[PDB]
């Protein structure tokens, strides 16, 4: 009645990227006890977009995290009012993007709101000459700080070339009510672009997430 | 043992007549638990009756408890109780507390990580 075995969501985006402004609108769902999700995203401003799809991918649900039964699922937690988070990604050749998103439950799906800002990305770099092929997997470290969730991860993208472009993640997400936290933990990631069309104006992705004990 | 649960108000009721079960939480994420009741009766399947997220704000009922069924939490004792009314024979059976730490509210008792020991409701 909260939370079903098979969930979908809604999400709207708002961002720009070195100044290029844009808006995009998707529709997803996924097993949030499994911790699987797809969605299927469609740009509705500012497309075609002149900077790599992989940027933005992992703005679009930590809803969707398989946990341990011994270890409290804080974001699941915190519905139906949900939870907000607000992220920086410090990217090796100088590119930021700070997001902050808002998740809801209401009728019975997920809700997302999303505020996107990349700056100072390099004009010859890999993000704005759309150089980038997809993550590789991640694990977040999940620590209590504050009151709140904090997770930091050291992210890296493919590069069409071969080899490596790197970004360190922190993140906060804090529920919109009292809710108890967890431990320190680790959420091992792994997120695809399934489909896209020729100019990533249409794109489907799949995302799997898995909460483990990072002791004991 | 992070949740543990005490079934307690088994007993022996008329056809007709109505008992009130209650499931105390204790432990560190007692806090957190959603619980539900499932119901077992003699040689046959456990099967949900109805679950109360660990806020107390959000309830589920099976078709069978709709209506003559009311379930609610005390959050001070972190307790459920389930009224019962209406009772009648084939609702005999071992009543068991389950709980879970991720807001799960319905029929699969494997998203329910810890289970009470259970309380006999006999109808006759």
């Amino acid at each position: 009645a909260i939370i079903k075995e098979f969930m979908r969501f809604k999400v709207h985006m708002e961002g720009s990227v070195n100044g290029h402004e844009f808006e995009i609108e998707g529709e997803g769902e996924g097993r949030p006890y499994e911790g699987t999700q797809t969605a299927k995203l469609k740009v509705t401003k500012g497309g075609p977009l002149p900077f790599a799809w992989d940027i933005l991918s992992p703005q679009f649900s930590k809803a969707y995290v398989k946990h341990p039964a011994d270890i409290p699922d804080y974001l699941k937690l915190s519905f139906p009012e949900g939870f907000k988070w607000e992220r920086v990604m410090n990217f090796e050749d100088g590119g930021v993007v700070t997001v902050t998103q808002d998740s809801s439950l209401q009728d019975g799906e997920f809700i997302y709101k999303v505020k996107l800002r990349g700056t100072n990305f390099p004009s010859d770099g890999p993000v704005m000459q759309k150089k980038t092929m997809g993550w590789e997997a991640s694990s977040e470290r999940m620590y209590p700080e504050d009151g709140a969730l904090k997770g930091e991860i050291k992210q890296r993208l493919k590069l069409k070339d071969g080899g490596h472009y790197d970004a360190e993640v922190k993140t906060t997400y804090k529920a919109k009510k009292p809710v108890q936290l967890p431990g320190a933990y680790n959420v091992n990631i792994k997120l695809d672009i399934t489909s896209h069309n020729e100019d990533y104006t249409i794109v489907e992705q799949y995302e799997r997430a898995e909460g483990r004990h990072s002791t004991g | 043992a992070q949740v543990q649960l005490v079934e307690s108000g088994g007993s022996l009721v008329q056809p007709g007549g109505s008992l009130r079960l209650s499931c105390a939480a204790s432990g560190r994420f007692a806090e957190s638990s959603s619980m539900g009741w499932f119901r077992q009766a003699p040689g046959k399947e456990r099967e949900f009756v109805a679950a109360i997220s660990w806020s107390g704000g959000a309830t589920n009922y099976a078709d069978s408890a709709k209506g003559r069924f009311t379930l609610s939490r005390d959050n001070t004792k972190n307790t459920v109780y389930l009224q019962m009314n209406s009772l009648k024979p084939d609702d005999t059976a071992v009543y068991y507390c389950a709980a879970n730490l991720g807001n799960y509210i319905s029929s699969n008792q494997r998203l329910y990580g810890y289970w009470g020991q259970g309380t006999q409701v006999t109808v006759s």
